RNA sequence: AACUGUCUCUUAUCUUUAAUCAGUGAAAUUGACCUUUCAGUGAAGAGGCUGAAAUAUAAUAAUAAGACGAGAAGACCCUAUGGAGCUUA
RNA sequence: CACCAACUUCCUAAACUUAAAUUGGGUUAAUCUAUAACUUUAUAGAUGCAACACUGUUAGUAUGAGUAACAAGAAUUCCAAUUCUCCAGGCAUACGCGUAUAACAACUCGGAUAACCAUUGUUAGUUAAUCAGAAUAGGCAAUAAUCACACUAUAAAUCACCUAUAACUUCUCUGUUAACCCAACACCGGAAUGCCUAAAGGAAAGAUCCAAAAAGAUAAAAGGAAAAGAA
RNA sequence: GUAAGUUUAGAUUAUAGCCAAAAGAGGGAGCUCUUCUGGAACGGAAAAAACCUUUAAUAGUGAAUAAUUAACAACA
């Protein structure tokens, strides 16, 4: 079955711009204070997020270079060291993960 | 028609879900942290916490070392388990697993993407939500309610 | 591509209709644009008019103060209309209240000069002038002309026309050019009247009458929306007048005005009047 | 192909005479090749309409669609000119005045099926038009109320003239 | 004969399709259409005529019984003091 | 005890009497030439001189319709990275193709989307004395193979070596890449031989939802046409 | 009452209706024919090629008229 007659593009204008078939605004956008840059009330920050992801991976690139071996996740619980700071007593029996770069302020 | 529906449809079939399940259990441990589209994140956030209790029960335990095998494709987890992950979460008893929701991924297909964690690990901390001080005004407010009270 | 001269001109012509409609030139005076001569258009216009008119006076009632600082500063790179200006002005008010009198003696001197003013208003005057082509013979370095320099020119004219061919004639040019404006004129249009009422009383007391007293005559929809009420003024207990109106305040308004037109002999249905008198 | 909004731009006023009101500035802005449907572009186009420059530019992070992504950058792009050309002091005192998209040059190639059968296969091209207008966007419309409905109803009964008589 | 959801008598689960987001993007068709119901009229015959009736604008989602539905050079048999072609003993 | 209603008729101004093949007469759009005119005109002479309609021809752009339609195993420390889950015709030659090979750089076109390239541009490539391709005249021949022996059979199944003549010291040329071919297409099709069967070769999941309806698959209380047995 | 007609010469085109209404013949309903008459609204009969009122067609915010779906139980 084919069409009986050309659409009028009158009529084809109604139907696209009909409210239902319109694009509708959104209120629920907001502020990053972390960056300062926008997000959704259920969304996180994105700008901030860069910097997490990122140094996960420079962390976990040192953790992989450290056991040079696949399967060789250790037995024993695992710390994370940047540059001036010194392994404690508590840290006995840990895996230490040694970072050239400063303690992060955002890290604690 | 989802009504009262338990248990999400995700891989080719009820096998390979319990496979790509072990998958992602297998990684979670491994790295402790994960990102994941959302509706998979929330079926295998359910899994996780019951592993820990699993590693609580006890390393002499059969079926926790039959449960940990199979779920741990690599065997190297398995100490890991009952001497880090179990250890850690003793005086917990529950919640251990942290899931938050991350934005969709602009992948052209924008999935729903979360991510999921287990507490107190080693990595950096997540950007959590801060809820608002007692010193804004209308908590100000409140507090003079409170003191009169 | 189509040949041919011809096509092509006939295409030019089209373009110059579509850009003359999309950007209309800007307005110029005739007396600018070419093929005037202002000698040909005043001996023209006085024959037109059938009246006499003295050619130098009549050139320098329209003569403006604006055009000669034109002419002056053109010149650093003629008599104004002033004098006449005032003799019609002046003639004119004493003639225009006149006209009113004569018709409606019994109407007051405040409403004689609230007519008169409107007759020579200047919107009045700038109507007139404008479509007596007396804007294309004005004299002025503005165009369009402002309407006070067109108004002074106006009355000008009448001077340098008073001269020319007397009072007479002049009278008779402003009774069939000037007088004919107020047809079709209520007189409550062209005078305002506030506070009816009390101008209404004010009257008849002058004529030791008692003042009416207010009754509803008639009234539908009182209730709805759109109510219709009537009210007539009842002097002696006898009605003066009554006027329709949508409330009883508009009603009393209205009927109120009526009565002023019947004590200034200004019935709708009252004889018309004469343009026909040659004395 | 004509090129008549960029020529807009291009537009010089007379100098303002000190009698005359400081001009608001009028910013057209467009991208003439943009691979993709100037009917679903449209869509977007229609929603940002008189939207507030801040407010518009927000929407269009968290959206979803492709165009959406472009038009922000052709936001971006006539907000920039804007400063740096036509002496906008402040970035946030901009509103979208006009946003519309236009028919682009396509290409024409045959589409192939494996059973023998070819379709007519189309590379779409659009144009996207927006003109910005210094200052917020125009307060929006306030609807009528029942007692301004009645009061023309009012006025057009009196208004009415009577037809074919004396 | 057995066997079984063929059926008495249907139900449940999974995959595909489906629905939503995003990217890309045809074909047959098309006088114009501001594209209703009943009865009449007519050639078996009316969204558009006659007479009644109904009727905010615009949308959105579903099903295929009938209009003895619309269709072709489809099917069958027979005729010709029809043609034409062919063969002759 | 009438009115209304037709250009029938009267009235003011005019007019001077009722369909369509065909036939008689009067004009006209456009272009060129002759001769003039000079913001596009005149008199003559000429002609590829006038289209709302041939399922006309060519081009453009709509409608159907943003509809049919199409798509990548997981995690991570990363696309010539690791590990995990699962699949099971792979490797050589022939033939054909003819640079699709490889590196770099691009992100427009091509892949029916991306990532990535198979795209665009530039530069590079496939190595052979061993692999492959590119003198003459006479003389004389009974008896297959089949582990060839026995043993039979029927479809009846192998130059050499002698006798003379002639020449007299040699390694160049060409082929060599590839994920590749025949089917209009990166087409669920067609495509010889040898070895071997996973050590080789691979990925069904673009996301979300779990509509109805429909298709495929699995399961069936009691019964068995409302198992593999006979004719 | 009225204005065409006859002859001579040249020359083609048309030569198939439709319906209504009369007169016949087949026939017995109705049909099937032959013959005569009339028709082709913009008005009317409901819409109505074929019936009725209507001589052409012009402007006017005049007038008189035509046809014109309506009609008003019985016993001496
Ligand atoms: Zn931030």
């Amino acid at each position: 079955a084919a069409p009986k007659n050309r659409r009028t593009i009158e009529v084809n204008r109604c139907r696209r711009r009909n409210p239902q078939k319109l694009i509708k605004i959104k209120n629920n956008i907001d502020i990053c204070p972390e960056c300062g840059h926008l997000k959704q009330k259920h969304v996180l920050c994105g700008y901030c997020y860069e910097k997490v992801r990122q140094e996960t991976t420079k962390i976990r690139q040192q953790i992989g270079a450290q056991e040079g071996g696949p399967f060789r996740a250790p037995s024993v619980e695992t710390m994370v060291l940047y540059t001036g700071e010194k392994p404690s007593e508590k840290d006995q029996g840990k895996r230490i993960v040694e970072r050239n770069i400063k303690r992060p302020s955002w890290f604690t | 028609i989802s009504h009262g529906r338990v248990y999400r449809r995700l891989g080719l079939g009820p096998e390979s879900r319990i496979h790509l399940l072990r998958n992602l259990l297998t990684g979670l441990v491994r790295h402790e942290r994960i990102e994941a589209t959302w509706a998979r994140a929330d079926e295998m956030r359910g899994y996780a916490e019951k592993l820990i209790d699993y590693g609580k029960l006890g390393d002499t335990n059969e079926r926790a070392m039959r449960m940990a095998d199979f779920w741990l494709t690599e065997k190297d987890l398995i100490p890991k388990l009952f001497k880090v992950l179990a250890p850690r979460f003793q005086g917990q008893n529950g919640n251990y697993t942290r899931m938050l929701q991350i934005p969709n991924r602009k992948e052209q297909d924008r999935a729903k993407m979360a991510v999921i964690e287990y507490k107190g690990n080693y990595l950096p901390p997540l950007p959590l939500p801060h809820r608002d001080s007692n010193l804004t005004l209308l908590n100000q407010l409140l507090l003079g309610l409170q003191q009169d009270l | 591509v189509k040949k041919g001269f011809r096509a092509a001109f006939r295409f030019q012509k089209e373009l110059e209709r579509w850009r003359l409609l999309r950007c209309p030139p800007p307005p110029v005076r005739r007396s600018e644009k070419p093929n005037w001569d202002y000698h040909a258009e005043v001996q023209a216009f006085g024959s037109r008019l059938q009246e006499t008119f003295s050619l130098d006076l009549l050139k320098t009632a329209f003569i403006n103060s604006c055009y000669i600082k034109s002419e002056e500063a053109k010149r650093q790179s003629l008599k104004d209309n002033q004098e006449l200006f005032e003799q019609g002005l002046s003639f004119s008010h004493r003639c225009l209240t006149q006209f009113l009198e004569d018709e409606f003696p019994d109407l007051p001197a405040e409403g004689t000069e609230s007519l008169v003013s409107f007759l020579t208003g200047e919107a009045v005057v700038c109507h007139v002038a404008r479509n007596l082509a007396v804007e294309q013979l004005t004299l002025s370095a503005e165009f369009p002309v402002p309407l006070p320099v067109l108004r002074q020119t106006f009355f000008a004219v009448i001077g340098a026309l008073l001269q020319s061919s007397g009072p007479e004639r002049a009278a008779l040019f402003i009774r069939d050019f000037l007088i004919t404006q107020m047809t079709g004129k209520e007189l409550f249009e062209m005078w305002t009247v506030v506070n009816p009422m009390g101008l209404l009383v004010e009257e008849l007391k002058k004529r030791n009458i008692s003042a009416p007293e207010s009754r509803l005559t008639r009234q539908s929809g009182s209730t709805t929306a759109l109510p219709l009420y009537f009210v007539g003024l009842y002097c002696d207990r006898k009605l003066i007048a009554e006027g329709p109106g949508e409330t009883v305040l508009v009603a009393e308004e209205e009927a109120a005005r009526v009565a002023l037109r019947k004590l200034y002999g200004f019935t709708e249905n009252r004889r018309p009047w004469d343009y026909s008198k040659p004395k | 192909i004509s090129r008549k909004w960029e020529k807009k731009n291009k537009i010089v006023y007379p100098p303002q005479l000190p009698g005359e009101p400081r001009r608001p500035a009028e910013i057209y802005h467009c991208r003439r090749q943009i691979k993709y449907s100037k009917d679903k572009m449209w869509y977007l186009a229609k929603m940002i309409r008189g939207m507030s420059i801040d407010q518009a530019l927000a929407q269009l992070e968290f959206n979803d669609k492709k165009g959406a992504q472009i038009i922000k950058e052709v936001l971006l792009e006539a907000q920039d000119m804007a400063v740096r050309d036509h002496n906008v002091e402040f970035r946030s005192n901009l509103h979208i005045a006009e946003s519309t998209s236009g028919r682009g040059q396509c290409l024409k190639r045959i589409r192939y099926h494996g059973r023998g059968r070819f379709g007519i296969m189309e590379k779409v091209y659009c144009h996207y038009f927006v003109k910005l207008v210094e200052g917020p966007p125009p307060p929006p419309e306030v609807p009528k109320t029942a007692v301004d409905h009645a009061k023309d109803y009012i006025q057009q009964l009196r208004s009415r003239t009577i037809i074919h008589t004396l």
